[PDB]
């Protein structure tokens, strides 16, 4: 995962996941990879893509 | 009888009787609140880039 430029389209502070991240990433091999969310103040909704 | 409200009609007023009203009366500021539904309200997930 090679060049992952994220932006935020979706951003609530709200009580669900407010969060919503477009990630263009450049994958070196199809798989999925895990998302780790390096936030302790978000929660990534999704686990692997 | 002289020249009634039809023709000497001040404020731009559009005066028409049987029963009395002043259609197209030129003037104020129209208050109109719109509640409309949820389901137009696409985020940029759903809208086009």
């Amino acid at each position: 995962l090679t060049d992952m430029s994220c932006e935020v389209p979706a951003c609530t502070h709200s009580s669900d996941f407010g969060g919503v991240a477009i990630i263009k990433y450049a994958a070196s091999k199809k798989g999925k990879c895990a998302v780790h969310s390096m936030t302790n103040a978000v929660t990534i909704r999704e686990a692997e893509i | 009888r002289g020249a009634s409200l039809q023709h000497t009609a001040p404020f731009g007023c559009q005066i028409a009787t049987n029963p009395v009203r002043a259609m197209n009366c030129a003037v104020g500021n129209m208050p109109i609140s719109i509640d409309i539904p949820d389901a137009a309200f696409t985020r940029v997930v759903d809208a086009p880039s």
